[PDB]
């Protein structure tokens, strides 16, 4: 992020504000449902995707960080090239769980009576685990084949691999919104007592968060860098506003998905 | 006619009772407890929380060791807790699901329950074969039950929604005593320390002191403007405590015959499901439905403190015979031991 | 209530056998299960440990790697495969049901054992053997080489009766309290390290060996026999 | 610290939990259906076409689902006190006897017990499907005897179609919030087989709501 | 018919009237003086140390 310096300064403060304003929902999300609350099986999926975030926003702090004692300080703080890996396994992750959530709630309309009635106790565990899984094997691979993990990598398996993990969140993408398709078809085809207007909006919401706030820097941490062909004249405009967005991304999460989902109660 | 100047009759042997006794009416238990220092800010902690239930939990009941309770809910299921260890003793299925009364012997071999089914069930705990299994079933009862509690591990008495209370041999199975005269349904019972007299609470907004020897009813109080949910002996067996929806408690003495203090508070309109004394009886807590507890100085009534730690409507509370801790159950399936 | 074994027989050393025990009129997944042995002309002593479904499973130091105990609950039946059996192994078996919540009452029934035949915490009962007249009183006495006092207000020893010629027999739970069946002429108490038994008022049926267990820790040690005589 | 015993006593507790746990996840996937209605309504006629001393419970399977009937009229006190024992039903099923209205009163007597039940605090959100029963009766009986006699305002024609769909708006117009809660109104005849199959559509949109309710999205 | 249950409600009333009050100024008194002589033992009035507290 030193690469040009003074033209990102004052996305890194807001980097800093709304990555601290989602580390104080993702904890305090992740201390209600894992400790407080009783948990039902969606709120594994809650507690997954609040721990993906909490992981992402937490080193969004660290690399902001960074950038904050090289410009302020003047202290070259090195903080290594694995926390880049993991930090992508929190992304993708939560943009696992995103999807995950979708295709849940169009199960759950769909099919209702299998839902109900037929449906597996620990399915949302061992999704939860396995996506979780490829989303950690895909990022220590994509770090072990691009020098993010104990320096060493060739480029040619770095891009060829930066494209599948691209085409994994294009394939999220479209589950995504192919589930929340078929769940606003079959609800605005066929329902009696729902409130359509909140659903909607909260289905178009979600929809609109994935498109315009978490999938940017995916594309651009994984395509665009390598499809441009441009390193000096357009990153340092297209990174850290992409970084704002998905800090975005994860810091409105838990309003969405948890308190929505569950304070209403109190106004 | 006869049957006017009958009720002629009975109106005027109302208004002598009623100027009987005003006529022993010469101070209120607020003039005579103005002198005394009030108990302060009652503060009481959750110690435990018991999370076994899954559904709304309509009665506790302490044992007389003050450590084993039993707790009643409507998921067909009531559990014996250890309460100082938080464990599960026991987890006995309910024949049926509605079940809005639990008592536990004060020997302790025994739990009986009854709702909806029209039935207390009694349950012997203390079996050979190593389970708990239904020793009688109270059938005949033609109402629902709303509270039945022991005086032996031989007899109980229940009170329900045909306007009696009974009194039962629970060996023979057959009731042996029937306690009729309100004209509500009666919704709670409260036995005397004593245990040869105890009071009914009912829907008919009267408190009616029944006497298990002979049969029948002592002495009615009225005084409430509505349906009594609830019912307490004083630890002395000569005072109880009245909580109903019009949002009071109200105290009366057996031998004054009349009402002595309205718990009552302007902050307060919801319905009162619960009553309690601690064991000197200076604290009245009083279970409400507007999610909380309140401990009320009951010589004063003051409002001393708030138990406020639940999600829904309060509906069982217990204090230990040792006055140790408060039990406090809910409908938001959790109960609280408070000291 | 019934706890009947089989299995038993002669086994050549170096061999293998599985005892079994058939559990009949109680609620047998509820409780857990010990296997007790009794050498031929010595006491009590403890050898396995299954709970109820199965949980938690201890052994004794001297079989341990050799034995293993096993319930099964839809045939409400309970196993020991006893493999390399050495000479001291020679013994009658014991199955005991014994049951743990608040104001339980473990150890209570106790099987009728089978005969093998191959081919911590210390409790010395300090008297061997009472002469008894009947009519009288007599206190008996134990050692232990720790205080059974736990932190939560339980002493957990445990008296039992083996009348001769039969099963051994619990009389008294956690140091006081009376087992279901036992008349109120026995008796119990002590302080840590140190208890005794009374019988007030002794009549026949209660010659016999007298044992006393802990419960304070694992593996569960008894005494070495107190016997009475008429 | 525990002992030999507590720890047996934990591991005892545990066990409790786990068979509570697999006793509530049992219970909660399963429709509860509250009956009730006026007395002499066909809901013994209902009864009999589902499956074939207080509460009367019964327990039949249509579709892969599992419904409780909970026939609590049976018992007879004040309503207000055991109501809220069944708050969290799936449906209440309310029977209303079409040809009991030259009777005595009785359908303005349903229609109080109905004004009652739909606009309960308890089941302020608690969807209600309505049997309309005896309509072959009802058929026979309104061409002797006219429908003014039970609604002095009713102007229409004294056929069968007519007439019913004036007691169906009757009561479907007795809630004061139509925006809450739905009212799934059905005839039964004599005998058919699609009384069930009514009940079970009508318990798949409250099931759809509860999933919508449980994945947040209300 | 009726009138069988309104004598049996005029009885009722009629044992309720003989009965021995004493005056609610001596209950009073006597509902105060055993508040006032049990609490020492009363372990919610008076807040118990954690050592004897088995919570
Ligand atoms: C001007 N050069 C100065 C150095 C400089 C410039 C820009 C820059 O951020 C883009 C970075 C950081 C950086 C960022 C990524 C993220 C996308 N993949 C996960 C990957 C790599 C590895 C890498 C990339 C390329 C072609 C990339 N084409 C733009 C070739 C070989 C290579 O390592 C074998 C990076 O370098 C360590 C470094
Ligand atoms: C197999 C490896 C990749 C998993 C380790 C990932 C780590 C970071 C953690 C973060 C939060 C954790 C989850 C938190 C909540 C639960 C709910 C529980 O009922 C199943 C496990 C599950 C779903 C955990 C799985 C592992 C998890 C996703």
């Amino acid at each position: 992020l030193l690469l040009c310096g003074k033209e990102t300064l004052i996305p890194v403060f807001l980097i800093l504000f709304i990555a601290l304003v989602g580390l104080v929902g993702n904890g305090f999300v992740l201390w209600l449902l894992g400790f407080r609350m009783r948990r039902n099986a969606f709120s594994v999926y809650v507690l997954s995707l609040a721990g993906a975030d909490f992981l992402f926003l937490c080193f969004q702090i660290i690399n902001c960080l960074v950038y904050l004692s090289n410009f302020f300080c003047s202290i070259s703080i090195n903080f290594p090239s694995f926390f880049t890996t993991v930090m992508t396994c929190a992304y993708l992750a939560g943009l696992s769980m995103l999807s995950t959530v979708s295709t849940e709630r169009c199960l759950s309309v769909l099919w209702p009576i299998w839902y109900r009635c037929r449906r597996p106790r620990h399915l949302s565990a061992v999704v939860c685990v396995l996506l979780w899984a490829l989303s950690l094997l895909l990022s220590i691979l994509e770090g072990k084949f691009c020098g993010f993990l104990f320096s060493d990598g060739d480029s040619g398996w770095c891009q060829t691999f930066d494209f599948i993990t691209a085409a994994w969140l294009i394939f999220l993408f479209m589950v995504l919104c192919g589930s929340s398709l078929a769940l606003l078809v079959r609800i605005l085809c066929g329902s009696r007592g729902l409130p359509l207007t909140r659903l909607y909006l909260t289905i178009l919401l979600t929809v609109l968060v994935f498109l315009l706030c978490g999938l940017p820097f995916g594309i651009q941490w994984f395509l665009i860098l390598w499809i441009w062909k441009d390193s000096d004249v357009l990153f340092c405009h297209i990174h850290p506003v992409s970084v704002v967005l998905s800090s975005l991304n994860s810091s409105a999460n838990p309003i969405i998905y948890f308190f929505v989902g569950s304070f209403r109660k109190q106004w | 006619s006869e049957l006017d100047q009958l009720r002629q009759e009975a109106e005027q042997l109302k208004n002598q009772i009623r100027d009987a006794r005003k006529a022993c009416a010469d101070a209120t238990l607020s003039q005579i407890t103005n002198n005394i220092d009030p108990v302060g800010r009652i503060q009481m902690r959750t110690r435990r929380t018991l999370r076994g239930h899954l559904a709304k939990i309509y009665a506790m009941h302490w044992g007389t060791d003050s450590r084993l309770l039993v707790s009643a809910s409507q998921d067909g299921k009531l559990i014996i807790w250890d309460s100082y260890t938080t464990n599960k003793v026991h987890a006995i299925p309910l024949r049926s699901s509605w079940v809005m009364t639990c008592a536990y012997a004060p020997s302790g071999n025994y739990v009986a329950c009854g709702g909806l089914d029209n039935i207390c069930s009694i349950y012997n705990l203390k079996t050979r074969e190593g389970n708990v299994r239904v020793s009688r079933e109270l059938a005949g009862h033609t109402g629902y039950l709303s509270c039945c509690r022991f005086l032996d591990d031989n007899q109980i008495v229940t009170s329900s929604g045909d306007t009696t209370c009974a009194l039962w041999d629970i060996e023979t199975g057959q009731q042996t005593t029937t306690f009729t005269g309100h004209t509500g349904d009666v919704m709670s019972l409260s036995l005397a320390p004593d245990t040869r007299l105890f009071v009914s609470g009912a829907c008919d907004a009267s408190a009616k002191l029944w006497d298990v020897r002979e049969g029948m009813c002592r002495q009615t109080f009225t005084g409430h403007e509505s349906d009594i949910n609830a019912i307490c002996f004083f630890p002395n067996g000569n005072a109880f405590a009245t909580g109903s929806d019009d949002a009071t408690c109200r105290l009366f003495d057996l031998r004054a015959d009349q009402e002595l203090m309205t718990y009552s508070h302007d902050n307060i309109i919801c319905g009162i499901t619960s009553v309690s004394f601690s064991k000197s009886g200076r604290l009245l807590l009083a279970g409400y439905d507007d999610f909380n507890c309140n401990v009320w100085d009951a010589l004063k009534a003051d409002r001393a403190g708030v138990l406020a730690g639940h999600d829904n409507r309060v509906s069982c509370l217990g204090v230990t015979d040792d006055g140790m801790a408060v039990a406090t159950g809910s409908w938001d399936s959790f109960l609280k031991i408070w000291n | 209530v019934q706890l009947v074994e089989s299995g038993g027989g002669l086994v050549q050393p170096g061999g293998s056998r599985k005892l079994s025990c058939s559990a009949s009129g109680f609620a047998f997944s509820s409780f857990g299960m010990h296997w007790v042995r009794q050498a031929p002309e010595k006491g009590l002593e403890w050898v396995a440990y299954i709970s109820s479904g199965s949980g938690t499973i201890y052994y004794a130091d001297t079989v341990k790697g050799r034995f293993t105990i096993s319930r099964d609950d839809p045939k409400n039946t309970l196993f020991l495969q006893m493999t390399s059996l050495r000479s001291e192994d020679t013994a009658m078996y014991y199955c005991v049901r014994s049951i743990y919540y608040y104001g339980s009452s473990p150890f209570d029934f106790w099987g009728q054992g089978t005969t093998l035949t191959v081919s911590d915490i210390v409790m010395t009962q300090a008297t061997s053997s009472v002469p008894v007249t009947p009519g009288e009183s007599v206190s008996i006495s134990c050692r232990s080489s720790k205080s059974l006092l736990h932190s939560n207000g339980n002493t957990y020893l445990y008296w039992f009766l083996q009348r001769p010629g039969q099963s051994p027999q619990l009389l008294i739970y956690r140091m006081s309290n009376l087992a279901s069946g036992v008349p109120d002429r026995f008796s119990g108490s002590g302080s840590g390290t140190a208890f005794t038994l009374t019988i007030s008022r002794l009549e026949a049926e209660d010659v016999g060996v007298y044992y006393c267990m802990q419960h304070l820790e694992y593996p569960l040690t008894f005494g070495a026999g107190t016997k009475l005589e008429l | 610290t525990l002992s030999a015993e507590d720890k047996a006593a934990v591991e005892r507790s545990k066990m409790i939990d786990r068979n509570l746990r697999e006793d509530g996840e049992k219970a909660a996937r399963e429709v509860k259906l509250l009956l009730l209605g006026a007395g002499e309504s066909g809901k013994s006629t209902i009864v009999k076409q589902m499956k074939i001393t207080g509460i009367v419970e019964t327990h039949f399977t249509f579709k892969d689902l599992h419904f409780k009937m909970f026939d609590v009229g049976g018992q007879r006190s004040e309503r207000k006190k055991w109501i809220h024992c069944f708050e969290g039903v799936t449906a209440i099923i309310f029977c209303v006897a079409l040809s009991d209205y030259d009777l005595v009163n009785r359908m303005h007597e349903s229609m109080k017990l109905f004004d009652s039940i739909c606009n309960n605090k308890w089941f302020t959100d608690t969807s209600i499907i309505l049997f309309l029963n005896k309509k072959d009766l009802f058929e026979e009986k309104i061409k002797k005897s006219p429908l003014t006699i039970c609604y002095p305002e009713y102007a229409g024609s004294n056929t069968y179609e007519e007439a019913a769909a004036y007691i169906q708006c009757q009561f479907e117009d007795l809630n004061k919030r139509k925006d809450t809660k739905e009212i799934y109104t059905h005839f039964t005849c004599a005998t058919d087989t699609k009384n069930v199959q009514f009940v079970f559509d009508a318990v798949t949109d409250v099931i759809i709501k509860n999933n919508l309710k449980d994945c947040g999205l209300f | 018919a009726s009138i069988a249950q309104a004598r049996k409600l005029v009885e009722q009333l009629k044992m309720e009237a003989n009965i021995d009050r004493i005056k609610v100024s001596k209950a009073a008194a006597d509902l105060m003086a055993y508040c006032e002589a049990h609490a020492k033992e009363d372990p919610l009035l008076t807040p118990v140390p954690a050592s004897e507290n088995p919570f």
